[PDB]
């Protein structure tokens, strides 16, 4: 897997490839690893594909409850939290999953929270998620800024997920877009590789190692 | 792998199935497993493919060598104190199991030779995965006084048995007669009962389906 | 996490026309030692059933006392137990398979590999397998241990498919039995001579035969072989 | 295996089964473990067939080269050439081997070889992994100075009890009689033996 | 050992290698240059194992003088890389192989072009426009797919480099305390002092 | 020490139409060399109008495939004899694999049927849970091979439009029945032919909204 | 630490109606890692095709060894060598390294000069030869290869027809692959005239 | 465990245990809670048939939950206690798990459910 | 979770924890606050096991706060490591123990007094003039044995402590990112912003 989500001045964008492995074996390409978990709460999965879903299927069940009871959304602090407490409770039993939290709500402001297996859980405004981790990185750190226009923040969270798709073996089949503002997510369509590989070379003029 | 060796009146018949496997994968699915050592001894090689070929390839070839310094046709336990004593010295590392057989100036011998470097004498063996769906039908089917085509029909029998309940086995089967005062005759695919049949569908694609960046034209020529 | 101890061979069987047959010799081995001789891993159960087990004898003896306590317990409350609503081969195995599957998902097998043969109430044959997994399955033919590797072939020669069984007779298929328990005799160290010999039949009913051994055996053959090669006396 | 070597009146008779064995299966129940080193001395194997077999052929080899040479070579001297090859070569061999000559001055001799490499000069000899099974029965029954029929019986009953309760051992029981006269070949089928 | 970074542009070879020498928990050195000039126009970087990193970049250094010396003639980039690359091959399947990486940075004179060259310790070589070792890679290749142009100035290929030790510095756990930078072209090689 | 899990081989193919949806598999078992049955079935009618297979370790793809057949009865039981939607289904078995997180069942699962609007669906599952709807899977031994197979042949993978400079992709369109047979059948027949755990039979389950029918074709038993 | 699948890549070769293919992938890395997309894996000595996939570092040492064991056999025996003499060639170069072996997966593609009969071979990496009329594969999604050709190929198959099997055999076995892939080149091969092609294929 | 039942329904469809309940809040001291524009204020009661006390130490009448909720009651003293020390744990609680304090109705539902279970499990009144 | 250093000087406890959040090759986080409030004049800072660290500290201030309401009384420093201990004591000696290694620093109000304690994972406390857990102390305790004084002011102790981050900046293989400064003194808690 790659994943990311960043925060900027138009909120948060949230990227994510859509590859599954088993060893070397592919064995798919049309993974959605953005859970919705509700109209302003978004997840990212890496990792291990049942335990990733499984307990983040569970956390949209959480979150619900919470608003039933207490007639309010769940802020993404105690939803990251809820999760983060549960995988700690597993904690050496050999869970694996990597995870951001991401959401607005009126107290916080557009909010990210990393969580993992081991029971790390981290609020931040740059996250990077998996085994393409480093090259989505390389991309969006050498490019990010505070003030990106809502048009290239979008570009850009594409344009890391593309780059590890490219070099990490074990990433790639499609980029899935998310942008979240002050009024929910809003779903930027799912972008295949194969066609937006050649797109962005042509356009861009870059990824020059690659036979043209 | 499975192979067999049967003697019978007048000389020795030895069979082989067809199936090569790389892990739970068909590598090849018509591969020669019966090896001439000499024009009148013949081999069949189960295990370590590479080891089967290329030990029976160079005591075959010092066989011939052999043969010429003696200016003597070669003999059956010539090529079995040649293999065996290769075969011991590298302590079973060279995984080469064979059935040994032929005809020479003493008469007609069938043996079976171990990756360690053992070796047995019999009227009826066989070697392989297989071995034991083969050895079922033999220990069923063999007499004492078998004819030619009762010999052939008897390890073509087993070397079936192989075929269809022995996953390490399958496909055609190969079988060489060794008889008496007349040349060996190798019956190469004596057995076809395994053939594709037709597909349902033809896969030929349109010309231009496939996408090309580039074209040129490569020299062979100097 | 057990390792066996005591330990049975082949159990080899298989359909023909009217019912079914199935057969095991009567040892009890102790590693390379053939320690008991006068074992039946055998087991009828009513009259229209055998339950043929292979593996650990103690935890066969304990699949005995099950099978010998399922009988009683079916007898209880119901005036049909020797009639409509008598114990058939297929509750017997589906009682067996789920007592091997339940025992392997707690780390603690039943160290076996059973056949249960029988004729059901229909007239229909039954034939399936389980072993210490609890994995499960139906052939014209089934076989445990060197039985699977000699055996099947052999009997697959009479029955290969589904549509061979009814020209499958009795004598024939016994003949194939007793043929395959001689070539077991042949070439399993772990093997005896004396072996006990089940048909389970929809007309005759259950015939079980003991004390039988294998005969008509080529050894003469023997002695004209000499040396491992060269050696001439 | 089960193999044994016995001495008596006219000579030495060595004794074996005839079954092989990888695992549970039976590679070959028509072995013949008793094999000739030179005319009148031979010997039993038991452990490894490749090892044992290679042994033998370099031992007979040996005593070729030694009879074109010096003559007929005695009873000892070829268990002292299988002694240096298993004594030698310990780490690297399994075979346990009886060795049994037959010398016009020395009469019948028997010498067993086991593992280790060690020699041992006996009255009869038993070994291979069925022989654990008759050490009472042969101690009981085993007297000097027997006839041959006498020490034919004695080698059937033993060998038998034997491959009736070693899985290891079994087929026909093959014997070698080697006396003044010369060398007579000997076998015993299932159907004779079991019964006893 | 652990970052060398190189890149190739339109007129020259720039190669960038970590100044920090580290063993358990102490830094001993920050001043360290991990390469060698095997010729006048052939720089060869490197990084590994303690010990057989330099006892391996001086040996080939050594031949390749030898060579230059017995011909009065410099070898090509090209011949150098190969030269380097059957040592390392023949190195693999000794008793205790070379555990060293190297990046070999060259400008031909002959075509008039600069050339780079990744080898790993296996004896796998592979001309790139850009190239890196360790977990390096891991970071600068994506960033380089992005920003590379095969056209760019020397000038540009520092700023592009600058952009790769800054992600480096950010990103990586360990403080490799900064680079030495050595440019490769047509007037030989030499250092830059301030980077 | 004994070892709680086996691998019975095999392999299984879910294809999804228009208005149906197909669930194949071999009717071979198998452990190590060894043929247990030719004919086994594997692929379920476990009613409202959903098939399943559980292909690896047969113990635990029948004690899961026993386990939905009752968590479908007492689906009824609990919710007014409502029909289990194929979506409900597959989060149903996704509790009942990932239920045993800790001591897995060793299967890849396929379900197959209609979805709400009557249009075909196929779902596939991994060992402990993860599932995924697709208009195409295969799973099982030979799953390596036919499923790259299925990519370029149900979805028109890597085909572009002749002429067209690789530019224009192969549009996407819906198979019939009959095509969909097609391709089930060359894809058993040509994993019968490289893996050795595939052959002797195969049977086809299709589902239309009339029912659940059945087809059966012979393979190869070498 | 699997020699074979650290680098990665695949080859497959197919015979036609006089004429032979061979084609491979691009890519060379370092476990997940990708390094290279121009990494060629198939090379040729006179009109004799050879692939070689697996550990890198021997893929080039063997190449480098053939060139120079047929440039040897050209001086000495003043012509080219052909195809089943090369395969023989080869079986014996890899067994000589029997007991610390090159690992690699070699496929000999090409046509008899003096026959005119199309050749193709495969080879593990102790030197076994697998001759074939059909078809050969190779490399870390041999399995998808297998299970493409088997269905895909037909036999006597035109140089363009040919070309469309070959090429989807490998592309599509390749997207299933994670070490395969970046790229992909194919050469048809006819009596005295040779096609190479730069394949389009998805880089990820 | 002793089980038993002991608050139950009476023919005229009441909880008399509940309801005697109610009667040992109206022996206890007055409690008196208004909420102004921007405050709240709680008073409270203190009989004066007790001289010689020790005001320093006896437990006062309004307790803190956390540091911006507090409790007043009126009843038995010693009860009180039970339900003030379950409101602190479960005050904490709630900071650990939600990052952020009890809201006033949260705090009082919890306690409230606390009396309600009171009503209806075996062997407490 | 690496650096954690303390200092006790006349009339306050400064505590200054590394930054830096890393896994495996990536730092995930560089403005981690690896401490937590226990009382208005107690502060614990924590290194350890991942997710084990802020799960305990959390669990020790959740009791201590409950402590604070239900007694309307401030724990002394004293009272507080002690409880501390006790819970690493139970733990070492249970199923999953919790990893995790502690600074404790407070000022004593009746005492007036400031304190500093040392308490490993293990249950093992230590009153202390200046403490360290992890690498940090091979480089930091043999610095101070020499530098400090315990008259010395805040502002002393400050220069004192940037003395340390210089030296572990210096030798240090890993890149901690900075710390963040803490003093804890008669009128509480507060951060410095700028170190
Ligand atoms: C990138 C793409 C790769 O790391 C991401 O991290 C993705 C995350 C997405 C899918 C949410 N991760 C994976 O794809 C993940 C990698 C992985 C594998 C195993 C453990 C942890 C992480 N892959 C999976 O989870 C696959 C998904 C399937 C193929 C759709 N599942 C498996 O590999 C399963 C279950 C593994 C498992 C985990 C825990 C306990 C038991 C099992 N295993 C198999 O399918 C085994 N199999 C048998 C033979 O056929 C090959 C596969
Ligand atoms: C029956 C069919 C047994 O199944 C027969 O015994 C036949 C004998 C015939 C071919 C003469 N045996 C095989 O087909 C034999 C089975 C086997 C496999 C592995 C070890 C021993 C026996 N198969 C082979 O020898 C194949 C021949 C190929 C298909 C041309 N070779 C391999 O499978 C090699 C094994 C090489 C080897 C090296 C050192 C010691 C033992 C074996 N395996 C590979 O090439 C696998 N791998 C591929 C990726 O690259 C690295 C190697
Ligand atoms: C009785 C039977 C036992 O003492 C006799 O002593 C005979 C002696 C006669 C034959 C001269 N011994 C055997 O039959 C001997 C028993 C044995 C087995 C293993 C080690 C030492 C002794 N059997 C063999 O030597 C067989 C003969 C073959 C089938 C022709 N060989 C094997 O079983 C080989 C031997 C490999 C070996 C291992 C260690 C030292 C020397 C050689 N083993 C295998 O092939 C492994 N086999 C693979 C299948 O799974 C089961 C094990
Ligand atoms: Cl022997
Ligand atoms: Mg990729
Ligand atoms: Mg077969």
């Amino acid at each position: 897997t790659t994943t990311l989500a960043f925060r900027f001045q138009g909120g948060i964008i949230v990227a994510v490839d859509s590859r599954a492995t088993a060893g070397n074996w592919v064995a798919s390409q049309t993974v959605k690893k953005v859970i919705e978990i509700n109209p302003f709460l978004l997840g990212t999965i890496a990792g291990g594909a049942a335990d990733c879903q499984f307990w983040e299927t569970w956390l949209g069940s959480q979150c619900r409850l919470h608003e039933l009871r207490e007639k309010e959304r769940i802020s993404v602090a105690a939803a990251s939290k809820i999760l983060s407490n549960l995988v700690y409770q597993y904690k050496g039993a050999g869970l694996s999953m990597g995870t951001m939290i991401c959401g607005y709500t009126r107290k916080e402001g557009p909010t990210i929270y990393y969580v993992d297996s081991d029971g790390t859980r981290l609020k931040g405004d740059i996250f990077c998620v998996g085994s393409g981790q480093t090259f989505a990185y390389g991309v969006l750190d050498s490019n990010y800024k505070w003030d990106l226009s809502v048009e290239d923040a979008l570009y850009l969270g594409k344009r890391s997920i593309l780059a590890a798709a490219h070099r990490d073996a074990y990433s790639g089949g499609s980029v899935n877009l998310y942008h979240v503002t002050e009024d929910g997510w809003i779903y930027h369509g799912n972008h295949d590789v194969g066609e937006l590989f050649w797109k962005v070379k042509e356009e861009e003029g870059s990824f020059n190692n690659v036979i043209g | 792998t499975t192979i067999v060796g049967v003697k019978f009146n007048n000389g020795v018949v030895i069979a082989a199935d067809t199936r090569s496997t790389q892990g739970p994968i068909v590598a090849d699915k018509n591969c020669a497993k019966l090896h001439r050592i000499s024009p009148k001894i013949w081999c069949a090689g189960a295990g370590t493919a590479a080891d089967t070929e290329a030990v029976t390839q160079l005591i075959g070839s010092n066989i011939e060598l052999h043969s010429l310094y003696t200016s003597r046709e070669p003999r059956v336990v010539s090529a079995l104190q040649m293999l065996k004593q290769h075969l011991f010295k590298y302590q079973g590392h060279i995984g080469a199991y064979l059935i040994v057989a032929g005809v020479d100036p003493t008469g007609s011998h069938l043996f079976s030779i171990h990756a360690h470097g053992s070796t047995d004498v019999g009227y009826y063996l066989s070697l392989g995965s297989g071995s034991l769906a083969a050895m079922a039908v033999l220990e069923s089917h063999w007499k004492q006084d078998l004819t030619k085509e009762e010999a052939i029909k008897l390890a073509s029998d087993a070397i079936q048995a192989g075929i269809w309940n022995d996953l390490g086995s399958g496909s055609n089967v190969d079988v060489c007669v060794m008889e008496i005062g007349k040349d060996a005759e190798y019956l190469r695919n004596y057995l076809t009962p395994n053939v594709r049949e037709e597909k349902q569908k033809s896969y030929k694609f349109p010309r231009g389906t496939t996408a090309v960046l580039k074209e040129s034209i490569v020299n062979i020529c100097d | 996490t057990q390792q066996p101890i005591v330990t049975g061979t082949s159990v080899i069987s298989m359909k023909y026309d009217n019912g079914v047959i199935i057969a095991a010799d009567n040892l009890g081995s102790y590693g390379s030692l053939l320690r008991f001789n006068g074992v039946e891993r055998l087991i009828p159960v009513g009259d229209n059933t055998v339950v043929g087990i292979s593996g650990d004898i103690s935890d066969m003896q304990h699949i005995e006392r099950l099978l010998k306590d399922l009988v009683t317990e079916n007898a209880y409350d119901n005036p049909l137990a020797d009639a409509e609503e008598a114990l058939e081969p297929s509750y017997i195995f589906e009682y067996l398979a789920t007592v091997m599957y339940q025992r392997r998902s707690k780390m603690n097998p039943l160290w076996n590999a059973i056949i249960v043969a029988g004729v059901q109430s229909n007239g229909d044959q039954f034939l399936r397998y389980v072993n210490l997994l609890g994995v499960t399955y139906s052939s014209p033919t089934l076989a445990t241990g060197f039985g699977a590797h000699m055996a099947n072939p052999l009997l697959r020669k009479v029955v290969d498919r589904e549509s061979d069984i009814p020209k499958t007779t009795v004598q024939v298929a016994e003949e194939a039995i007793v043929n395959a328990m001689r070539v077991l005799y042949y070439r399993d160290a772990r093997s005896s001579r004396n072996f006990s010999l089940a048909i389970i039949d929809k007309n005759t009913g259950l015939t079980f035969k003991k004390n039988l051994q294998v005969e008509n055996m080529k050894w003469d053959f023997a002695k004209d072989i000499k040396g491992y090669g060269t050696q001439k006396i | 295996t089960s193999i044994m070597a016995v001495t008596f009146k006219d000579g030495v008779i060595l004794g074996a089964d005839s079954r092989t064995t990888t695992g549970a299966y039976i590679a070959n129940r028509v072995t013949d473990k008793l094999t000739r080193v030179h005319d009148k001395i031979w010997c039993c194997r038991s452990g490894s067939a490749a090892d044992t077999q290679a042994i033998a052929d370099i031992v007979q080899y040996h005593l070729e080269l030694y009879t074109s040479q010096y003559g007929t070579p005695s009873t000892e001297t070829a268990a002292s050439v299988f002694k240096e090859l298993c004594y030698e070569n310990k780490d690297n061999l399994t075979a346990g081997i009886i060795v049994a000559g037959y010398d016009d001055k020395n009469k019948g001799e028997v010498y067993t070889i086991p593992l280790g490499g060690s020699v041992h000069k006996l009255p009869y000899a038993i070994a291979g992994s069925g022989s654990t099974f008759i050490y009472g029965y042969c101690d009981k029954n085993f007297r000097e100075n027997m006839s041959k029929e006498e020490t034919v019986d004695f080698i059937k009953h033993s060998l038998s009890q034997a491959i009736k309760w070693d899985g290891s051992s079994g087929g026909v029981i093959r014997m070698v009689v080697l006396t003044a006269a010369g060398v007579e070949r000997l076998i015993f089928y299932p159907d004779e033996y079991e019964q006893l | 050992m652990d970052i060398i970074l190189g890149i190739r542009v339109q007129d020259s070879v720039i190669l960038a290698s970590s100044k920090a020498v580290t063993r358990g928990i102490s830094v001993l050195k920050d001043s360290d240059d991990k390469t060698r000039q095997l010729s006048p126009h052939t720089l060869m970087s490197f990084a590994g194992e303690a010990g057989d990193t330099v006892q391996f970049a001086e040996y080939i250094q050594a031949n390749i003088q030898l060579y230059s010396i017995r011909e009065d003639y410099e070898l090509s980039p090209q011949a150098v890389s190969s030269f380097v690359r059957q040592e390392l091959a023949k190195s693999i399947r000794s008793r205790r192989p070379y555990q060293v990486n190297v990046l070999i940075g060259g400008y031909d004179k002959k075509k008039n072009k600069p050339e780079l060259y990744q080898i790993d310790y296996l004896g796998t070589k592979v001309e790139l426009p850009y190239g890196a070792h360790g977990y390096s890679g891991f970071y600068t290749f994506s960033l380089l797919d992005h920003h590379y142009r095969p056209d760019m100035t020397t000038e540009e290929g520092l700023d592009l480099l600058k952009l790769c030790v800054q992600e480096l510095e950010k990103r990586m756990p360990m403080d490799f305390k900064g680079v030495i930078v050595k440019i490769v072209d047509k007037d030989g090689i030499r250092q830059v002092d301030d980077f | 020490q004994f070892n709680p899990y086996g691998d019975n081989g095999g392999t299984i193919l879910g294809i999804a139409g228009e208005d149906f949806a197909v669930l194949a598999g071999d009717t071979r078992n198998i452990t190590d060399y060894s043929i247990n049955s030719r004919y086994e079935p594997k692929v379920f009618d476990c009613g409202d109008n959903i098939v399943m297979s559980a292909n690896g370790f047969a113990a635990d793809g029948d004690a899961l495939v026993k386990r939905f057949k009752n968590s479908v009865k007492w689906y009824h039981f609990d919710h007014n004899d409502k029909k289990l939607s194929i979506n409900s289904a597959a989060r149903n078995i996704q509790h009942l694999l990932y239920g045993k997180r800790f001591f897995p069942y060793y299967v890849h699962t396929i379900i197959a049927g209609l979805d709400e609007d009557g249009k075909g669906a196929v779902y596939s599952f991994d060992p402990v849970g993860s599932y995924e709807r697709e208009q195409c899977r295969a799973g099982g031994a030979a799953a390596s091979l036919i499923m790259p197979f299925l990519d370029n042949q149900v979805n028109f993978k890597n085909q572009y439009e002749p002429g067209t400079n690789g530019k224009v992709k192969k549009p996407l369109k819906y198979l019939s029945v009959e095509e969909v047979i097609k391709l089930v059948r060359d894809s058993f027949t040509s994993a019968t032919e490289r893996h050795i755990q595939v052959g002797d039979g195969l049977e086809i389950l299709i589902v239309t909204k009339d029912g659940v029918r059945k087809e059966f074709y012979e393979l190869k038993r070498d | 630490s699997d020699p074979s699948s650290i680098n990665g890549g695949i080859v497959v070769a197919m015979t036609g109606k006089d004429c032979v293919a061979i084609a491979c992938d691009l890519r060379l890395g370092s476990q997940s890692l990708g390094v290279s997309n121009k990494f060629e894996k198939i090379f040729h000595y006179g009109h004799v095709f050879l692939g070689i996939t697996g550990l890198a570092t021997d893929v080039t040492t063997l190449n480098e060894m053939f060139r120079y064991k047929t440039n040897l056999y050209k001086l000495k025996e003043e012509r080219a060598i052909e195809p089943e003499t090369f395969t023989q060639l080869v079986s014996s170069s890899l067994y000589e390294r029997r007991f610390g072996p090159y690992f690699v997966g070699p496929v000999v593609a090409g046509i008899n000069s003096k026959s005119g009969k199309p050749f193709i071979a495969g080879f593990d990496l102790i030197g076994c030869i697998d001759e074939a009329k059909d078809f050969i594969v190779s490399g870390t999604a041999s399995d998808q290869l297998f299970g493409m050709c088997e269905s895909l190929y037909e036999p006597n198959l035109e140089p363009e027809d040919l070309f469309e099997t070959i090429s989807q055999a490998l592309l599509n076995a390749a997207d299933r692959d994670a070490l395969s892939g970046w790229g992909a080149v194919v050469y048809i091969i006819k009596k005295d005239e040779v096609v190479k092609r730069y394949l389009k294929m998805r880089q990820d | 465990g002793y089980d038993r039942a002991l608050s139950i329904f009476s023919p005229d469809g009441h909880i008399f245990q509940v309801e005697y309940a109610l009667e040992a809040v109206k022996r206890g001291t007055c409690a008196v809670g208004v909420k102004g524009k921007n405050c709240v204020v709680l008073g409270c009661e203190r009989r004066s048939t007790l001289k010689l006390q020790d005001t320093r130490i006896t437990p006062s009448k309004v307790s803190k939950i956390d540091s911006h909720v507090v409790l007043s009651f009126s009843g038995l003293n010693a009860d009180s206690r039970i339900l003030i020390e379950k409101a602190r744990v479960e005050a904490q609680s709630h900071r650990l798990t939600l990052e952020d304090p009890v809201t006033v109705e949260y705090l009082t539902r919890y306690v409230a459910g606390v009396q309600q279970r009171y009503t209806q499990s075996g062997g407490v009144r």
